[PDB]
């Protein structure tokens, strides 16, 4: 895990990617019935996807949970982000169901989230994000948003920081740009973590009298 | 805690 | 503010620095003299954004959505980058040093502790400097209201002044953009303790424990 | 607000 080659560790992450789950699309109690039921099936090709990450398996069982209980929703609004990115002012949950902006103010308190996930992917597009750039980011969100709450953890981010370089210098990229570039994307997880930590507060108050078991248990992880 | 079994 | 060299740029943001300022053990005490802190270094805060390179250049409007959403990550870094050279605790003010155990008087703040502590024992084990420092603090202005064109060039250029800063302390090409990627992803760390630490003083103020400053007020009021 | 004139 530690002896991978930039490309290897790509490659890697892009055979790792879980699947495009549908939804069940055909009120506000069933728009978010279809989003909890979507992201509890997630969940669990998540938890597959987060062993098939590279240094992952190394960790603990209670590092291993601790991390994935932090990350979970940045994790899936991350992968929502990217895949609305050719779907401007649209968030694409499934490919059966894209939800417009109009479409989030039927539950009380999601339009200002979805407002938030519609900026990100934006952002992303702006940028020309790339797949490669992608499943790096997103493993980068496992690693770190728990990491400060291991050596060999951040040994691993390392590495997925020279990858993240070795992409954007054969992208052809000046290694000024390649530094400005690192950074900005960096940039974005602080605001996938703020868009996280709403959305999360936002899930609570749902849990006030369609929510399966799993998705509890990281509901209640956050207290 | 179901994460923790699922994860084996 | 774009035209500047990366020592320069350096040199701006140091000169910009706000002072350490001094505060004045129940629930209501300390909850007092913390509101009573953060008020004050407030307006601070505001003068010195004034002075980071290239935030006059924003509109009044745009000023006031970067101070609003991050005005609470800044005191908290600010805080952070005090409490390196005293481990366990974390210093307010220099005549206010806490320990986490002092953080239990008040009902949920001593796991806002606990995040405040990890972070500063980060910072201490990767010996971060006080020109990186200077630079991340400006990164937090400018980036965590921005998507809530002009102001991701002047990010570019502080990204620039802060390789500059590790290219000058001997890192290698490799080991300079780890680093950068390592300051960085403490920010995302940072805007966690930053919105539980906003929703913890706004149960505060359902709560009635201290009366807040309307200033302090309209930045929670702005996080709704 | 009160930023408005500590801005200015
Ligand atoms: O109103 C909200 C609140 C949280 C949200 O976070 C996200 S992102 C995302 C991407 C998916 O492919 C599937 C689900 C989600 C969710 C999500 C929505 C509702 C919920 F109960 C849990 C997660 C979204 C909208
Ligand atoms: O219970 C809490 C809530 C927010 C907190 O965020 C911070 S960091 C910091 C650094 C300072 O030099 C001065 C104040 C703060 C605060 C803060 C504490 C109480 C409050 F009402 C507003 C901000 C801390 C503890």
């Amino acid at each position: 895990a530690l002896s991978l080659t930039a490309d290897q560790m790509v490659s890697a992450l892009l055979d790792a990617e879980p699947p495009i789950l549908y939804s069940e699309y055909d009120s506000e109690a069933s728009m978010m019935g279809l989003l909890t039921n979507l992201a509890d099936r997630e969940l669990v090709h998540m938890i597959n996807w987060a062993k098939r990450v590279p240094g992952f398996v190394d960790l603990t069982l209670h590092d291993q949970v601790h991390l994935l209980e932090c990350a979970w929703l940045e994790i899936l609004m991350i992968g929502l982000v990217w895949r609305s990115m050719e779907h401007p002012g649209k968030l694409l949950f499934a490919p059966n169901l894209l939800l417009d902006r109009n479409q989030g103010k039927c539950v009380e308190g999601m339009v200002e989230i979805f407002d938030m996930l519609l900026a990100t992917s934006s952002r992303f597009r702006m940028m020309n994000l790339q797949g490669e750039e992608f499943v790096c980011l997103k493993s980068i969100i496992l690693l770190n948003s728990g990491v400060y709450t291991k050596d060999h953890i951040h040994r691993v981010l390392d590495k997925i920081t020279d990858t993240l370089i070795h992409l954007m210098a054969k992208a052809g990229l000046t290694l000024q740009q390649q530094h400005q570039r690192l950074a900005q994307l960096l940039l974005i997880l602080s605001h996938i973590r703020h868009m996280s930590n709403k959305g999360m507060e936002h899930l609570y108050s749902m849990k006030c009298k369609p929510l399966s078991d799993l998705l509890l248990e990281m509901l209640d992880a956050h207290r | 805690k179901i994460l923790h079994r699922l994860l084996q």
